[PDB]
C-alpha cells in the first residue's frame, strides 16, 4: 500500500560535526596521519552506500541532497535572470536581434581586461553570450528588465525553498525507506505530475504569453508598444485580434470542435521565415500533445486504488525461452540499489541530452537562434558534452551496482546474469566490431590520405573518385522530404529544413539549409559508430568484468576504486571497474571531439554563412567539406589550421580571453600527462626527498605528506585531460564563430 | 551450448576439414578451389590497374601474390607447430600437402575466375 | 617460480596467509616470536606474485618479500 | 453538441457503456474505481472516435 | 624547447625580420602564432585536393608522426590489466570459433608487461615526436626557401 | 558555538586568507595600476 | 642598445597606435555614454601608463626592458622589489616554520593542521615580522637547523 511514514527530529542541527571532518566514515574518522586522508575525505563525501549499509539512512541522505542540487540550480538560473536584468543588453537586443550580438556579462575594469567588454551594440558593451539565453527569453516572452529582476528574485525564492526543503528533509522531517520503495507512485507522479503538468502548464504560458508576444514581435513591434502578458487575460479582445479563436472561449474545446482552434494550435512544422525559429503554434500544440499524452502515461501504476500495473507483474510476465527466468528480480534490483537507478537514469539522461543537441541544430526552436551562429553551435556542443559524460556515468554506476549491490540469490537465472554467463561472447564481438569499424572508418582516411599524397586522387573516396554515397541516410532524408504532403497529411512543411525544401534565411543569414550527405559525411558517421562502439566496449567491459573476471576472480572482495592487484599475472595495473571508466572518459573525449568536429565543420561548409543578391549562396568555408573531409590533411589543414586563425589572431581585441583560455587549456591538457604517465612510486620518495629538506629546517608538516594514491593519480589525469581538452575546443569554437557569426 | 545445435553440427561436419576422409592434397585443393576463385574478385573492380586493359590479369598476379604469402604462412604454421608425423592434417607432411593443395587449387581457382571474367 | 621469502621479522599475525588468495603461504610453529608462529611459502609453484601478501604485512618493513622470478603457466595466471 | 438526435454526445454514451463493459472485466470489482477508471477509459475511447471520426469523413 | 627556440631564431634571421622574433617571442602565442601556425603553412599545404608538390612526403610524415605520437599514449596511459583481461576475451573468441580453432597459437597470447608497456609507449612517443619535428624543420625551412 | 571551529579549518581559512590577499592584490591594482617601478 | 625609453621612437609609435586604436572605439558612443566615460578613463590610463614608464629602457622593440644587475640606477626596476619580496616570503616562511614548531609540541598534531588554531595562528602570523634578526638569532643558538633526521639506506 501507499503511506508516508516520516521520522521527525532525525539529526540535530548544530555545527558540532562540522568541526569533525570525516565524521561520516568510521574508516576515516581516525584523522589524518597522512595527506591521503585529505583526498579520501572528498572521495568519500558522497559514497553514500559506503557510509552505512542501512538503506534508510542512505536514502534520507541522497533525497535531502537533491534539494541541495536544485538549490544550486535555482541560484544558477536566478543568476542568469539577474545578469539578464542588470547587466545584459537584452532590452536593446529585443529591438534588432540580427544586428546586436547578445551580451550579459560586463567585465569589471581592472588591468587590461576591460578590453574584453565587447562593443556588441545596444549602446552598452560586455562579453558576448553564447549560451542563447536571449532566444529563450524572446521565446518565453520576457519583454523588459522587470520580468528578469522579478524572475531572478523568484529564483532566489525557490532556492530558499530548496535549501529549507533539504534541511527539512534530512533533519526535522525525513522519511522512511517504505516511502522510497513505493516506486509505482514515484513514476505515477513523475510521468503525470512533473512532466504532465509541466508540459501542460508550459502550454499555458505559450498560449497566454508567447503566442501574442511572439506574434507582435514577429510583426516587428518595438518593446514599448507591446502590452504585458498581464493585459491579455483581463480581456480576450487583445488576443481575438491576434488569434480569432479566443473569441469562442473554451466552448469549442468542451464540445470537441477542435477544428476551431486552428488559430492557436496547428501542425505546420518547418520554421518561421521571419524569426528563424519554430512556429509557437506548433510548439504550444506540441506541449499540449505531451500534456495529454503524459497524463495518459502517468496512470498505469497501481498504488492504492486497485487500478494499474505493478512493475513486478510486468517483469515476471516476459518469461522468454532464451532467457529462462525472464525479468525476475529487476524490481528488487532497482528498488534496493540506487547505483543501478543512477546507471539507467544517467544513460537515458545523457542520450536525451544528445537528442537535444541533434534536435536543436536542425529544428532551431527559438526565435533568432539560427541567426546568431555561436548560440546555435554551443548549444549543440554543450548538450553533446554533458550528453557524453552522463553515459560514462552510466558505465560507472552500472559497475558500482555490479561490485557492491549485486546479490546472486535475488539474481539467479534471469535476464541479467545470463549475459554474464557469455560476457566473453559480448565483449569479444564488441572487440570485433571495434576493429572492423576502425579499419572501415579510419583506414579509409589513411587511404584518401595516401592517395591524395601519392598524387593518384583517382583512387580516393571522393565524389569524383571511388564514391561512398550514403544510401540509407539519403533515402530516408528523401522520405522526410515527402512527408508533409503524403504521410504527415495535415502538415505544411517538413520536419526540418535539414531535410526538404530550399533554405530559410533571416536577415541575410542562413538559418537552415538542406544538408547534403555525400561520401565524406558517410565516413564520419562511421567514425561516430566506431568511437561509440569503443566506449560501449570499455563500459560493458567495465560492467560484465566488474564483479568477478577471469583474470582477477575476486574484484568485489577488492572493491570498485581499487587500483590494481599487483605485478602478478605479469602485471595487473588498471583493472578495476573504475579503471574502465577512466578509459571511457578519454574515449568520451575522442568520440565527442570528432562529433563536434563533424558538426562545426560540416555546418561551416554546408549550412551556415550569408546570402547575397538574387538569393545567391555563400558558406563560411565555402563548400569545403566533401573535397576535404575525406583526408586528414584536409581535416587538420583545412579545419584545424584554418579555423584556428580567428582564435590565434584574437589578441588586442575582445576575443583575446579565448586566446588565453586556448593556450591555458593546452597547458592543462598537457599537464594531465604528468599524472597519467608517472606514478606514486616515483613521486612518493621524490616528495620524501623533499621531506628531508623540511626535516632539516624543522618545517616537517604534521599531516604526513604522501603523494597521491594511484586511483587519484589517474582520476586527476582524466580531470585535467578533459578540462584542458574540452576548454581548447571551447575557446577554439567560440573564438571561431564569434569572430564571424 | 547455444549455437551448438544439430544444424550447426550438420553444417560444420561436412566442411572441407571436418569431413571424414579426404587426401590432404585434395583436402587443401578444395580450400584453394574456393579461395582462389574468391581472391580474384577484390582486385579487378577496386585494384589499381582497373583503368587499363589489365583489369583481369592484375587480379591473377596480385591474387597469387597473396596466395604465395598464404601458403608461405601455411608452411610456417606446419613448420613450427604440428611436429608429430601422424600423417593427417595435424602432421608436417599432411599439413604441407594441405598447403600445396591450397596453392595448386588456389592458382587453379585463379585461372578459373580469370577465364570466367571472359563471359 | 616467483620466489617468496619470509624473513625473521615475521611475527605471525597471519594477515599474510589470510591475504594470499593462493595458499602458497602457510603458518609454521616457530619458537622465536611471541605468537610462536612464522609463515612459510612451500608451494611457490602456484605463486602468482600479485603481492597481495605484502600489502597486508604489518611488520617493520616486509618480513615477507616477494621476488618476481620464473613465469610458468600457473605463475602467469592465464586462464586458457 | 446537439440534443437527443444523432450527434457527438450520441456517440459518447456508447463509448462510456462499452468502457464500463470493459470495467466489468479488467478486475471487475463493483467499486467506485470501476466507474472512475472505466468511464474514464471509455471517455478516452470516445474522444478518440469523435475527432478521428471528424477528420477522415463525416463526424 | 632548444630546437624550437633555435629554429624560430634562425627563421627570423634568414627571413630578415628579427624584429618579428624579438617583439613576438616573449609570450606563448608568439610561439604558437608566429612560429607554429605560420611556419607550418608550407608543411600542411603539402598536398591539396587540388594537387601536391615535393613536400607531400614531409606532410604525410607529419600526420604519420602525429599518429605515432598518439599511439604512444595508448600504452603510457592505459596500462596492462585492461588488456590482460581483454586478450583473454580474444583467446576465448578464437578458442570457441569454428574453422579457426584448428589454427591454435604456440606462444600464448599475453598482454605486454608494464616494463614493456611504458617502454613501447615511450618509443612511439619519441618516434612520433622526433619524426614530427624532423618533418616540420625540413618542410618549414624548405617551404620558406628553395 | 562550534561554528568558529569550522571557520578555523584548512579550506575555509584558506579562502578567507587567499580571498583577503587576493583583495590586497586587486584593491592594490585598482588604486595604483600599471606598477612596474619600485 | 637600450635607449632611455621616454625618447625612443617605436615607444611613441606604440603610444600613437594604442591611444588611436583604443580611441577608435571611443567614437562609437555619444558624449555622455557611460562607455564613453569609461574609455575616457581608459585613455587616461594609457597616457599615464606611458608617462610612468619614462625612466625605463625600451630598445629597438619599443617595449620597456629591465636590468637585473643591481646597477643602483635600475634598483627600482629589480632589486627594491627583490628585497621587498624576500622580506615578504621570509615573513611567510618564518610564520609557517614557527607554526609547525608550535603544533609539533601540542596534544594532537594531526587535528592542529586541519583546524588551524587562529589564536595561536594569528599569534605567529603577526609575530613573524622581523625574521632576519629573529631567525638569525634562533640560528645562532643552533636551533633553526637540525641533525640526524630520516634518510634511506646510506
Ligand atoms: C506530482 C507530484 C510531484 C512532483 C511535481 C515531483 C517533482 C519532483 N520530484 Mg518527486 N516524488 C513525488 C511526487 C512529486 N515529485 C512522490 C509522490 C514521491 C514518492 C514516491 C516522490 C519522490 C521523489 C524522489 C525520491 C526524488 C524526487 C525528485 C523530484 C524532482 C526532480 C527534479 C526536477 O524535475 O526539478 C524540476 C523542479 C520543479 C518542477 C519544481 C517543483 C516544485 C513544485 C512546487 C512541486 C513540489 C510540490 C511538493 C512535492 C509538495 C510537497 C507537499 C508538502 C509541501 C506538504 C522534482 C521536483 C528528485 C529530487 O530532485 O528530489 C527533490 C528525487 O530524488 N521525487
Ligand atoms: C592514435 C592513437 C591510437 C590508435 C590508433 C588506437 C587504436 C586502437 N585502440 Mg586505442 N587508445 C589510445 C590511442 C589509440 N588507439 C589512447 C590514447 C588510449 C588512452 C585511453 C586508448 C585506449 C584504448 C582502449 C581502452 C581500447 C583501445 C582499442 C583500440 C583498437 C580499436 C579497434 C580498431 O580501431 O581497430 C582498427 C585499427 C586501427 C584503426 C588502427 C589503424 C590500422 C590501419 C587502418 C590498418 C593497418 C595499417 C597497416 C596496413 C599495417 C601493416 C603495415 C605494418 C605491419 C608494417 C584500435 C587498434 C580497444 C581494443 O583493445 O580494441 C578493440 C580498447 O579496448 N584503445
Ligand atoms: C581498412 C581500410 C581500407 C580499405 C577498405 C582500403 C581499400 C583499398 N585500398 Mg587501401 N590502404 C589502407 C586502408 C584501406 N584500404 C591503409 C590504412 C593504407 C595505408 C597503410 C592503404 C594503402 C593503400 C595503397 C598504397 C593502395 C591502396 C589501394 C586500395 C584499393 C585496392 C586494394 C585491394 O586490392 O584490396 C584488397 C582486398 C582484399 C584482399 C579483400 C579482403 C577483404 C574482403 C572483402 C573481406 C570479405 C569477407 C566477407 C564479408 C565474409 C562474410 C561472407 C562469408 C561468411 C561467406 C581498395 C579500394 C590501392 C589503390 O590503388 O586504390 C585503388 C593502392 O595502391 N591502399
Ligand atoms: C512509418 C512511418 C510513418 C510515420 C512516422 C508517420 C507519422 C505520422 N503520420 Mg502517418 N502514415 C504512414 C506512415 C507514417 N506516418 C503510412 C504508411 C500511411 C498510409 C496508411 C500514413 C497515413 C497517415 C494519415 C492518413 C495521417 C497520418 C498522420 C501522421 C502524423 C500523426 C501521428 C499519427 O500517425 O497518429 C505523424 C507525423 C496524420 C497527420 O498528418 O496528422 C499530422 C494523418 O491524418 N499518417
Ligand atoms: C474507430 C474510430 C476511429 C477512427 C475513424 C479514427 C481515425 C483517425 N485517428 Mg484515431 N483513435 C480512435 C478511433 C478512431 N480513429 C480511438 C478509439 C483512439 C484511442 C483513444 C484513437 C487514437 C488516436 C490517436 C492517438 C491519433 C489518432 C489519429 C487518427 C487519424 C489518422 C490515423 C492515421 O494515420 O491513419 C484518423 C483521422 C491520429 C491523428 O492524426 O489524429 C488526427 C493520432 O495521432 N487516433
Ligand atoms: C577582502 C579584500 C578586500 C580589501 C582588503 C578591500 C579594501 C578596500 N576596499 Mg574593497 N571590495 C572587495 C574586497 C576588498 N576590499 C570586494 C570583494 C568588493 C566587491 C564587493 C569590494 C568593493 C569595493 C568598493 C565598491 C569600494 C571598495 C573600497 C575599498 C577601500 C576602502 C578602505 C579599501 C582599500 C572603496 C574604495 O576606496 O574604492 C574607491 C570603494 O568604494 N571596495
Ligand atoms: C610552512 C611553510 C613552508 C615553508 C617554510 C617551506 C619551506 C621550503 N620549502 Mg616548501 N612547501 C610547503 C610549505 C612550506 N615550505 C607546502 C605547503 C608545500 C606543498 C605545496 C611545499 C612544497 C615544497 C616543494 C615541492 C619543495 C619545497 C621546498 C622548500 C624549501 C625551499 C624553498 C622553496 O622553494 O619553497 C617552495 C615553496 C612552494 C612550493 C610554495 C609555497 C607553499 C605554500 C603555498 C606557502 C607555505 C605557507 C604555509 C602554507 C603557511 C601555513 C602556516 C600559517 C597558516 C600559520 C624551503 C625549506 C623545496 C626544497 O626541498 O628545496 C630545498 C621543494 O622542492 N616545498
Ligand atoms: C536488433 C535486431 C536484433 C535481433 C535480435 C533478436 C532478439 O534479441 O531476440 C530476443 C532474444 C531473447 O529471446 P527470448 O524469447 O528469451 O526473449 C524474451 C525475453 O528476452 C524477455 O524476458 O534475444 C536474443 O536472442 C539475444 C541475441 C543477441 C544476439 C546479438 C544481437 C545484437 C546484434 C545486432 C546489433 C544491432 C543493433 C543495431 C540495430 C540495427
Ligand atoms: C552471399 C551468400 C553466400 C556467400 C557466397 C559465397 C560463399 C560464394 C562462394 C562461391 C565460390 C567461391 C565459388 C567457387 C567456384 C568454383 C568452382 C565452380 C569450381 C571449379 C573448379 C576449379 C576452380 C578448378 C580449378 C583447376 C583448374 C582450372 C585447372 C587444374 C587445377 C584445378 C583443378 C585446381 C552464401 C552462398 C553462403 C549464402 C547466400 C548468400
Ligand atoms: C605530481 C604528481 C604527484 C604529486 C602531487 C602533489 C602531492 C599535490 C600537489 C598539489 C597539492 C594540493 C599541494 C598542497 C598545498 C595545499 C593546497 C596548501 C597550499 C596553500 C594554499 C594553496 C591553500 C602525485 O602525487 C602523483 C601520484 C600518482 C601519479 C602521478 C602523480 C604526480 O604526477
Ligand atoms: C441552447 C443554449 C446554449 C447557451 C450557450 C451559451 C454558451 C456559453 C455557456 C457559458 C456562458 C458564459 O459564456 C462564457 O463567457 C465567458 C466570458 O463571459 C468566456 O469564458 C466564454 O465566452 C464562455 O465560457
Ligand atoms: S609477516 Fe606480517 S603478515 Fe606475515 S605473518 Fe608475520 S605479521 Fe602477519
Ligand atoms: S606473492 Fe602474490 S600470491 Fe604469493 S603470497 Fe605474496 S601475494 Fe599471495
Amino acid at each position: 500500500q501507499v503511506k508516508v511514514v516520516v521520522d521527525r527530529d532525525v539529526v540535530p542541527t548544530s555545527f558540532e560535526k562540522w568541526a569533525k571532518p570525516g565524521h561520516f566514515s568510521r574508516s576515516l574518522a581516525k584523522g589524518p596521519k597522512t595527506t591521503t586522508w585529505i583526498w579520501n575525505l572528498h572521495a568519500d563525501a558522497h559514497d553514500f552506500d559506503s557510509h552505512t549499509s542501512s538503506l534508510e539512512e542512505v536514502s534520507r541522505k541522497i533525497f535531502s541532497a537533491h534539494f541541495g542540487q536544485l538549490a544550486i540550480i535555482f541560484i544558477w538560473l536566478s543568476g542568469m535572470y539577474f545578469h539578464g536584468a542588470r547587466f545584459s543588453n537584452y532590452v536593446a537586443w529585443l529591438s534588432n536581434p540580427t544586428g546586436i550580438k547578445p551580451s550579459a556579462q560586463v567585465v569589471w575594469p581592472i588591468v587590461g581586461q576591460q578590453i574584453l567588454n565587447a562593443d556588441v551594440g545596444g549602446g552598452m558593451q560586455g562579453i558576448q553570450i553564447t549560451s542563447g539565453l536571449f532566444q529563450l527569453w524572446r521565446a518565453s516572452g520576457i519583454v523588459n528588465e522587470l520580468q528578469l529582476y522579478v524572475t531572478a528574485l523568484g529564483g532566489l525564492g525557490m532556492a530558499g525553498l530548496m535549501i529549507f526543503a533539504g534541511w527539512f528533509h534530512y533533519h526535522k522531517a525525513a522519511p522512511k525507506l517504505e516511502w522510497f520503495q513505493n516506486v509505482e507512485s514515484m513514476l505515477n507522479h513523475h510521468l503525470a505530475g512533473l512532466l504532465g503538468l509541466g508540459s501542460l502548464s508550459w502550454a499555458g504560458h505559450q498560449i497566454h504569453v508567447s503566442l501574442p508576444i511572439n506574434k507582435l514581435l514577429d510583426a516587428g513591434v518595438a518593446p514599448s508598444s507591446i502590452p504585458l502578458p498581464h493585459e491579455f487575460i483581463l480581456n480576450r479582445n487583445l488576443m481575438a485580434e491576434l488569434y480569432p479563436s479566443f473569441q469562442q472561449g473554451l466552448v469549442p474545446f468542451f464540445t470537441l470542435n477542435w477544428k476551431q482552434y486552428s488559430d492557436i494550435l496547428t501542425f505546420k512544422g518547418g520554421l518561421s521565415p521571419v524569426t528563424g525559429g519554430l512556429w509557437l503554434t506548433d510548439v504550444a500544440h506540441h506541449h499540449l500533445a505531451i500534456a495529454v499524452l503524459f497524463l495518459v502515461a502517468g496512470h498505469m501504476y497501481r498504488t492504492n486504488w486497485g487500478i494499474g500495473h505493478s512493475i513486478k507483474q510486468i517483469l515476471e510476465a516476459h518469461k522468454g525461452p532464451l532467457t529462462g527466468e525472464g525479468h525476475k528480480g529487476l524490481y528488487e534490483i532497482l528498488t534496493t540499489s540506487w547505483h543501478a537507478n543512477l546507471a539507467i537514469n544517467l544513460a537515458m539522461l545523457g542520450s536525451l541530452s544528445i537528442i537535444v543537441a541533434h534536435h536543436m541544430y536542425a529544428m532551431p526552436p527559438y526565435p533568432y537562434l539560427a541567426t546568431d551562429y555561436p548560440t546555435q553551435l554551443s548549444l549543440f556542443t554543450h548538450h553533446m558534452w554533458i550528453g557524453g559524460f552522463c553515459i560514462v556515468g552510466a558505465g560507472a554506476h552500472a559497475a558500482i551496482y555490479m561490485v557492491r549491490d549485486y546479490s546472486p540469490t535475488v539474481n539467479f537465472n534471469n535476464v541479467l546474469d545470463r549475459m554474464i554467463r557469455h560476457r566473453d561472447a559480448i565483449i569479444s564481438h564488441l572487440n570485433w566490431v571495434c576493429i572492423f569499424l576502425g579499419m572501415h572508418s579510419f583506414g579509409l582516411y589513411i587511404h584518401n590520405d595516401t592517395m591524395r599524397a601519392l598524387g593518384r586522387a583517382q583512387d580516393m573516396f571522393s565524389d569524383t573518385a571511388i564514391q561512398l554515397q550514403p544510401v540509407f541516410a539519403q533515402w530516408i532524408q528523401q522520405i522526410h522530404t515527402l512527408a508533409p504532403g503524403n504521410t504527415a497529411v495535415n502538415a505544411l512543411a517538413t520536419a526540418s529544413y535539414a531535410f526538404g525544401a530550399d533554405t530559410v534565411t533571416v536577415g541575410s543569414k542562413i538559418a537552415m539549409m538542406p544538408i547534403k550527405l555525400g561520401t565524406a559525411d558517410f565516413m564520419v558517421h562511421h567514425i561516430h559508430a566506431f568511437t561509440i562502439h569503443v566506449t560501449t566496449l570499455i563500459l560493458l567491459k567495465g560492467v560484465l568484468y566488474a564483479r568477478n573476471s577471469r583474470l582477477i576472480p575476486d574484484k568485489a572482495n577488492l572493491g570498485f576504486r581499487f587500483p590494481c592487484d599487483g605485478p602478478g599475472r605479469g602485471g595487473t595495473c588498471q583493472v578495476s571497474a573504475w579503471d574502465h571508466v577512466f578509459l571511457g572518459l578519454f574515449w568520451m573525449y575522442n568520440a565527442l571531439s570528432i562529433v563536434i568536429f563533424h558538426f562545426s565543420w560540416k555546418m561551416q561548409s554546408d549550412v551556415w554563412g550569408t546570402v547575397t543578391s538574387n538569393g545567391a549562396i555563400s558558406h563560411i568555408t565555402g563548400g569545403n567539406f566533401a573535397q576535404s573531409a575525406i583526408t586528414i590533411n584536409g581535416w587538420l589543414r583545412d579545419f584545424l589550421w584554418a579555423q584556428a586563425s580567428q582564435v590565434i589572431q584574437s589578441y588586442g581585441s575582445s576575443l583575446s580571453a579565448y586566446g588565453l583560455m586556448f593556450l591555458g587549456a593546452h597547458f592543462v591538457w598537457a599537464f594531465s600527462l604528468m599524472f597519467l604517465f608517472s606514478g606514486r612510486g616515483y613521486w612518493q620518495e621524490l616528495i620524501e626527498s623533499i621531506v628531508w629538506a623540511h626535516n632539516k629546517l624543522k618545517v616537517a608538516p604534521a599531516i604526513a605528506p604522501r603523494a597521491l594514491s594511484i586511483t587519484q593519480g589517474r582520476a586527476v589525469g582524466v580531470a585535467h585531460y578533459l578540462l584542458g581538452g574540452i576548454a581548447t575546443t571551447w575557446a577554439f569554437f567560440l573564438a571561431r564563430i564569434i569572430a564571424v557569426g | 551450448p547455444i549455437n551448438s545445435s544439430s544444424l550447426t553440427r550438420a553444417y560444420l561436419s561436412q566442411l572441407p576439414i571436418y569431413r571424414r576422409g579426404v587426401s590432404p592434397f585434395l583436402r587443401g585443393l578444395e580450400i584453394g578451389m574456393a579461395h582462389g576463385y574468391f581472391l580474384i574478385g577484390p582486385f579487378v573492380q577496386l585494384g589499381p590497374l582497373r583503368n587499363t586493359d589489365i583489369k583481369y590479369l592484375a587480379g591473377l598476379l596480385s591474387a597469387i601474390g597473396l596466395i604465395v604469402i598464404l601458403t608461405l604462412g601455411m608452411l610456417l604454421y606446419g613448420a613450427v607447430s604440428f611436429t608429430n608425423d601422424s600423417q593427417d592434417l595435424e602432421s608436417v607432411d599432411g599439413w604441407r600437402q594441405l598447403a600445396s593443395g591450397f596453392l595448386l587449387g588456389a592458382v587453379g581457382g585463379a585461372g578459373f575466375a580469370y577465364l570466367l571474367l571472359t563471359l | 617460480a616467483h620466489t617468496v621469502k619470509i624473513y625473521d621479522n615475521c611475527i605471525g599475525c597471519t594477515q599474510c596467509v589470510r591475504a594470499c588468495p593462493l595458499d602458497v603461504l602457510e603458518m609454521v610453529p616457530w619458537d622465536g616470536c611471541k605468537a610462536g608462529q612464522m609463515a612459510s611459502a612451500p608451494r611457490t609453484e602456484d605463486c602468482v606474485g600479485c603481492k597481495r601478501c605484502e600489502t597486508a604485512c604489518p611488520t617493520d618493513f616486509l618480513s615477507i618479500r616477494v621476488y618476481l622470478g620464473g613465469e610458468t603457466t600457473r605463475s602467469m595466471g592465464l586462464a586458457y | 453538441m446537439i440534443t437527443i438526435p444523432y450527434t457527438i454526445p450520441t456517440i459518447m454514451v456508447i463509448s462510456n457503456l462499452v468502457g464500463v463493459a470493459v470495467g466489468r472485466y479488467a478486475l471487475g470489482r463493483s467499486d467506485l474505481t470501476q466507474l472512475i477508471a472505466s468511464m474514464c477509459f471509455g471517455h478516452i475511447i470516445g474522444v478518440g472516435i469523435v475527432l478521428g471520426l471528424s477528420n477522415m469523413g463525416v463526424i | 624547447w632548444v630546437t624550437f627556440y633555435w629554429h624560430w631564431k634562425h627563421l627570423s634571421l634568414w627571413q630578415g625580420n628579427v624584429a618579428q622574433f624579438n617583439e613576438s617571442s616573449t609570450y606563448l602565442m608568439g610561439w604558437l602564432r608566429d612560429y607554429l601556425w605560420l611556419n607550418s603553412s608550407p608543411l600542411i599545404n603539402g598536398y591539396n585536393p587540388y594537387g601536391m608538390n615535393s613536400l607531400a612526403v614531409w606532410s604525410w610524415m607529419f600526420l604519420f608522426a602525429h599518429l605515432v605520437w598518439a599511439t604512444g599514449f595508448m600504452f603510457l596511459i592505459s596500462w596492462r590489466g585492461y588488456w590482460q583481461e581483454l586478450i583473454e576475451t580474444l583467446a576465448w573468441a578464437h578458442e570457441r570459433t569454428p574453422l579457426a580453432n584448428l589454427i591454435r597459437w604456440k606462444d600464448k597470447p599475453v598482454a605486454l608487461s608494464i616494463v614493456q608497456a611504458r617502454l613501447v609507449g615511450l618509443v612511439h612517443f619519441t618516434v612520433g615526436y622526433i619524426l614530427t619535428y624532423a618533418a616540420f624543420v625540413i618542410a618549414s625551412t624548405a617551404g620558406k626557401f628553395s | 558555538m562550534n561554528l568558529k571551529k569550522y571557520l578555523s579549518t584548512a579550506p575555509v581559512v584558506a579562502t578567507l586568507w587567499l580571498f583577503l590577499t587576493a583583495g590586497i592584490l586587486i584593491e592594490l591594482n585598482r588604486f595604483f595600476p600599471d606598477s612596474l617601478f619600485y | 642598445v637600450l635607449t632611455p625609453c621616454q625618447q625612443s621612437e617605436a615607444f611613441h609609435k606604440r603610444e600613437i597606435n594604442e591611444v588611436r586604436t583604443l580611441e577608435n572605439r571611443q567614437a562609437n558612443y555619444e558624449a555622455n555614454s557611460p562607455s564613453y566615460l569609461a574609455l575616457q578613463s581608459q585613455i587616461d590610463q594609457v597616457h599615464k601608463r606611458f608617462d610612468k614608464y619614462g625612466t625605463l629602457l625600451c630598445g629597438q622593440d619599443g617595449l620597456p626592458h629591465l636590468i637585473t644587475d643591481g646597477d643602483w640606477r635600475h634598483a627600482r626596476e629589480f632589486t627594491i622589489p627583490a628585497l621587498l619580496f624576500l622580506y615578504i616570503t621570509g615573513w611567510i616562511g618564518w610564520v609557517g616554520r614557527s607554526y609547525l614548531k608550535y603544533t609539533k609540541e601540542t596534544k594532537n598534531p594531526t587535528e592542529q593542521e586541519i583546524i588551524l588554531d587562529v589564536p595561536m595562528a594569528l599569534k605567529y602570523m603577526l609575530s613573524g615580522f622581523l625574521w632576519p634578526l629573529s631567525a638569525w638569532q634562533e640560528y645562532r643558538s643552533g636551533q633553526l637547523l637540525a641533525k640526524e633526521d630520516e634518510i634511506t639506506v646510506s
